[PDB]
DNA sequence: GATCATATTGTCCAGACAGT
DNA sequence: ACTGTCTGGACTGGTCGGCGCTATGATC
């Protein structure tokens, strides 16, 4: 009971188009949305507690400055293993308006 | 002679040392003589003359794999023979890991460390309450070394 | 940290709180449910009105006399002073012995004397 | 002054993501049609509030 | 300590409220969204009082709802560090006695009311002296100085604060009074 | 673009892109990569490869329209 | 994984090996004058947009340094260094009678080497104060991944089979504690150069398994495992296979045939295609009628709906017991998935998409048959 | 007869590099 | 400064389904 792959060329005529709310549909709506916790002072991977019912930041702390980012489960992955080769990937956030 | 060292699968080296003995003993090779320290592992210390000889006698066992292209002096292998108790070289407060014994993996204080006995007392780091225990002194394994 | 940046911030007494505290419930009561607002607006209300030494318009009035007073006073000293009103030179003296100054007698003195007028 | 493709597919989007989540409809339409049928509608009929920001 | 502040903050209208007045709209946003939580920088965020400007919305991709920046006015009470506080106490424990001073309860020890060795009577909740004779009992105007803040978490409830009375000039209105005699 | 005659592989106009992600997706990832962590590189996310990885909407087509309407709305 | 000795990374030996030819082996300093380092502090900030610009300043600043064989700070005299794939350097001292040998350096020479560095000398070797140090470029704590990035499945026999990265990781514990009890153990230096070789030809293909001059990590099998090099490049990697493209929901796919019948701008939709792919459509004032009676046809009579979400945002299944209640209690806000109905949008694409006019939006047109019909033009 | 550690370390194009 | 040589890399997208493969030697 498998999906249908939306390949690289689909993409490119996707934004032939011109269709970003399509392309947001397709490739990250519909396929592996998530959210995850970002530290806003450091860049790294909140961790959310649920047994405190807290979230905070374990390398560097900012028990409050942490802000929920929506984002692909495939991006997740690829900061895992960027990290994972020892690479840390900073994330800066910004305001959506 | 000189001393070569001798890669063999860990955990099994005083086999590979008694087939390596009996094999010279059998076939006459001029092997001076054989060391396999108990806190080595996947090593030993074969005396000869010349590598040579070491790789005709490690040859046609399947446990002794290669032999290191070096030569050790013997001021490294000295203290090996020089008879040691496991208890000397350690002081109280400092943090050691328990090896083997019913306490197998967990982390303790050392508290009370007498020689004539071949004990150490420990305290676990992780007890909410501190109980003293004694175990062997082989057993433990110092993590670090802090007064 | 509220909001995006903050323009203005003023240090205000307990009665004025009261009022608006009053104005909020006034607006919770127009609003269709009974409750007018949460638990700690309510206890906070509750407290000011229990604690009502003086009028809003004569908190004001008495905080900028004190800031017309004195220089070396801020607006959150003189609003703690409003609120305490005191009444003799040890509670000025306890309260102060904290603060980043430690006036002298003289003005304390002074300070009784003009916030002596239109007390409970 | 007119809109380009992708301007009024945006304007028609947001007044259909508006449309589905509230906002009702400032001209009569028939019953039983999608949101975004009542979004092409609005802008058939000229009565939309959206506007553009361009560059200046 | 009460405080009045001016925060410029952008503001999500939902499109349920498009037909209302923006500035209505807006100040039942901030409403429901900054009142009745602590805010580590200002403290304990009691009313919204009303919006003063309101800016043209802005719609964002994958959300219809429009984006403002409104202008509004903040009453907030934050505790400080070697404050004086006049309240009245509400509870009374076996550890301690609760003196409401506002928005938040703070704490003062058995051993911090007074220059006595006072013990709990547990029969009608009060504090009784042995030389000074003393009594401690609900509804009484009373004055303590924070000495203790803790801002650990966003909600009021969990945070908590201590005060103190074993300096001279806190207790009792009455027991004030009575000090103020001699001198 | 930049004075000389540049390919359209690795070694030209892809290789010279400011984004790392973007270098990194198309043929040389490690190295890519890996180059811009000894350099501290920063990616702005302008581009379009980088915000279809991310999840963002794309810099091109409706995603440059800039949507305001005035609040008091009524039929 | 605290190391017992410190490890080369393979991705920075280059880089390891640039800025040890570039630097001071005892002063520590980057071997160039003030003058010229004030001058290259200069022109960094002129050429900065251009990464280009920046790659030949560079290789010029690392060509300039390596030939110089006094360091100008302190006037200490500098070796050549030769740099032996994957990981391996070799300094060329010189002895006491003018003889040339091989010194091979440890890497916790390279180590130490490398933290004399100052952050000043940083930016002219490509390198961030606070952000890239020298000195981390070798591995001292192996950060081990979590268990999501590689999951452990069991077979239908019960065996549990693990992720290559999971047999790699214990290949490497297994070498880092056998070093570790040999240097408590005070194991003579010819054994612990040679753990040490093994635990870095471990982290090595752990970091890639591809590495040019190194034997590819095997299973037991015989399979050469792939690690974490492997699953970011390529066609079936991160990037390409997960992230630029990847499979999606509410698809489908069938053997297409013609229909002159219908207009250009529709599409002939399977029925069971239909009833099968839904829609979600949010209840407004002017659609409740239509979405009640979707509602109480129910997954099983077209059209009908299959999920109903609530207002709360929770997910409902639709089936005949529970379809009478879900629709009386329909109101404003909720969102009904109703079937595929004509009139409505889909994409229409077929592989290979060479341009933009291989995907193209029609209207949907409900068939009997199994087929997807598209007009001939 | 049951368990336990250990289990090895395909041509072509483009950029960098010794040699003359 | 030219010139032949060593080394690294990428090898068109999607879809259909099938067919294996994911321990072993040595005590106690
Ligand atoms: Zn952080
Ligand atoms: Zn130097």
């Amino acid at each position: 009971e498998g999906g249908l792959r939306f390949g690289e060329m689909e993409r490119d005529v996707l934004i032939g188009h011109g269709a970003a709310m399509l392309l947001i549909e397709r490739l990250l709506e519909e396929s592996d949305k998530t959210e995850v916790w970002v530290c806003e002072s450091c860049g790294h991977l909140a961790l959310e507690d649920k047994r405190r019912g807290k979230v905070y930041c374990p390398v560097c702390g900012e028990d409050e400055r942490i802000s929920k980012v929506e984002m692909s489960y495939a991006f997740k992955l690829l900061l895992d293993e960027l990290k994972a080769m020892v690479i840390r990937p900073s994330l800066r956030l910004k305001d959506r308006v | 002679g000189k001393i070569f060292t001798v890669s063999v699968t860990v955990g099994q080296e005083t086999t590979t040392a008694n087939l390596i003995y009996s094999k010279a003993k059998t076939y006459n090779l001029p092997l001076y003589a054989i060391l396999s320290p108990s806190k080595v592992k996947g090593y030993i210390f074969i005396e000869a003359p010349n590598k040579s000889a070491v790789e005709e006698a490690i040859r046609g066992i399947r446990h002794a794999k290669r032999v290191l292209p070096g030569e050790i002096p013997f001021s490294e292998i000295e203290h090996f023979l020089e008879e040691k108790p496991a208890v000397s070289g350690f002081e109280p407060g400092d943090i050691v890991e328990l090896i083997a014994g019913p306490f197998k993996g967990e982390k303790a204080k050392v508290v009370r460390v007498d020689e004539s006995k071949d004990e150490i007392v420990v305290e676990l780091v992780s007890s909410v309450v501190p109980i003293p225990v004694t175990v062997r002194g082989e057993y433990v394994r110092l993590i670090s070394k802090r007064q | 940290m509220i909001g995006r940046k903050k323009l203005e911030e003023h240090y205000i007494t307990i009665a004025e709180a009261k009022e608006l505290l009053e104005r909020r419930h006034a607006e919770g009561l127009a609003e269709n449910p009974e409750e007018p607002m949460f638990y700690e607006a309510r206890v906070s209300l509750e407290h000011a009105e229990r604690f009502a030494k003086l009028k809003p318009e004569q908190a004001r009035e008495l905080k900028e006399k004190l800031m017309g007073l004195f220089d070396w006073i801020n607006e959150r000293i003189a609003a703690k002073l409003v609120d305490i009103l005191p009444e003799d030179y040890l509670d000025i003296r306890v309260i102060f012995a904290k603060e980043e100054y430690m006036p002298t007698p003289e003005e304390a003195e002074e300070i009784i004397k003009v916030i002596d007028e239109y007390r409970p | 002054f007119r809109y380009t493709r992708f301007e009024k597919a945006r304007i028609i989007g947001a007044r259909a993501l508006q449309i589905a989540m509230g906002a009702p409809v400032l001209i009569d339409v028939p019953e039983g049609i999608t949101p975004l049928q009542a979004a092409l509608l609005e802008f058939e009929k000229g009565v939309i509030p959206i506007t553009v920001i361009r560059p200046s | 300590m009460y405080k009045l502040l001016k925060v410029k903050d952008v503001v999500r209208i939902p499109p349920r409220m498009f037909t209302m007045d923006p500035k209505e709209a807006a100040k039942i946003v901030l409403r429901e969204t900054y009142e009745g939580i602590y805010d580590r920088d200002e403290g304990v965020v009691l009313a919204i009082l009303d919006v003063e400007e309101i800016s043209e919305g802005v719609i964002v991709p994958g959300d219809g709802a429009t984006y403002h920046e409104a202008i509004f006015n903040v009453l907030v009470w934050e505790p400080r560090n070697q404050e004086v506080v006049e309240g009245e106490v509400v509870e009374m424990m076996p550890y301690g006695a609760f003196i409401r001073i506002g928005p938040m309860d703070g704490l003062v020890h058995i051993s911090q009311l007074m220059d006595d060795y006072v013990v709990f009577d547990e029969k009608n909740r009060q504090f009784i002296g042995k030389e000074t004779n003393r009594v401690l009992k609900l509804g009484d105007y009373v004055r303590a100085r924070i000495i203790g803040v803790s801002v650990k978490s966003r909600v009021i409830r969990e945070n908590k604060i201590n005060m103190t009375m074993r300096q001279p000039g806190l207790g009792k209105f009455e027991w004030i009074e009575k000090e103020k005699k001699k001198a | 673009l930049d004075g000389v005659i540049r390919p359209i592989g690795r070694h030209g106009i892809v290789g010279e892109k400011a984004s790392v992600l973007a270098r990194a997706a198309f043929e040389i990832t490690t190295q890519h990569l890996f180059a811009a962590a000894e350099r501290g590189e920063v990616d702005p996310l302008n581009g379009v490869v980088e915000n279809v990885l991310i999840g963002q909407p794309v810099p091109v087509g409706t995603g440059i329209v800039k949507l305001a309407m005035s609040l008091p709305l009524r039929p | 994984i605290e190391l017992a000795r410190p490890v080369i990374h393979v991705g920075f030996a280059k880089t390891i090996h640039r800025v040890l030819e570039s630097t001071c082996r005892e002063c520590g300093r980057i071997k160039l004058t003030d003058e010229e380092i004030e001058e290259y502090m200069q022109k960094f900030e002129v050429m900065g947009d251009r990464k280009g610009a920046v790659d030949k300043l560079i290789k010029e600043i690392h060509k300039k340094a390596k030939e110089r064989m006094v360091c100008p700070h302190c006037g200490a005299p500098q070796f050549p260094i030769k740099f032996e794939r994957p990981t391996i350097y070799w300094e060329l001292r010189k002895d006491e009678e003018g003889n040339e040998y091989k010194h091979r350096m440890m890497p916790s020479e390279v180590r130490d080497r490398l933290e004399k560095i100052p952050d000043k000398d940083l930016p002219l070797l490509g390198l961030h104060p606070e952000k890239s140090r020298p000195e981390w470029m070798v591995l001292t704590v192996l950060p081990v991944p979590p268990v999501t990035m590689r999951p452990s499945i069991t077979l239908e026999s019960g065996i549990r089979a693990e992720d290559d990265l999971t047999h790699k990781l214990v290949d490497i514990i297994r070498i880092n504690n056998r070093l570790k009890s040999n240097i408590e153990a005070g194991a003579p230096q010819l054994i612990i150069e040679d753990l040490w070789d093994l635990l870095q030809y471990h982290v090595t293909t752990y970091i890639n398994n591809e590495t040019s001059g190194v034997p590819p990590a095997k299973h037991k099998s015989g399979r050469p495992l792939k690690t974490l090099a492997q699953r970011l490049k390529g066609k079936e990697g991160r990037f390409r296979g997960n992230l630029s493209g990847k499979r999606v929901n509410f698809s489908a796919r069938t053997v297409i045939s013609p229909d002159p019948m219908i207009s250009i701008n529709e599409v002939g939709v399977p029925l069971a295609v239909a009833m099968e792919l839904t829609v979600p459509e949010k209840v407004t004032e002017f659609n409740y009628e239509k979405l009640k009676q979707r509602v109480l046809n129910g997954p099983e009579k077209y059209p009908g709906a299959n999920y109903v979400i609530d207002p709360e945002g929770r997910r409902i299944r639709l089936m005949e017991s529970n379809r009478e209640l879900i629709a009386e209690k329909l109101d404003i806000g909720w969102t009904v998935e109703r079937h595929l109905e004509d009139g409505d949008v889909v994409l229409f694409n077929r592989q290979p998409s060479l341009h933009r006019m291989s995907i193209m939006a029609h209207r949907v047109r409900v068939m009997p048959y199994r087929t997807f019909r598209l007009n001939l033009p």
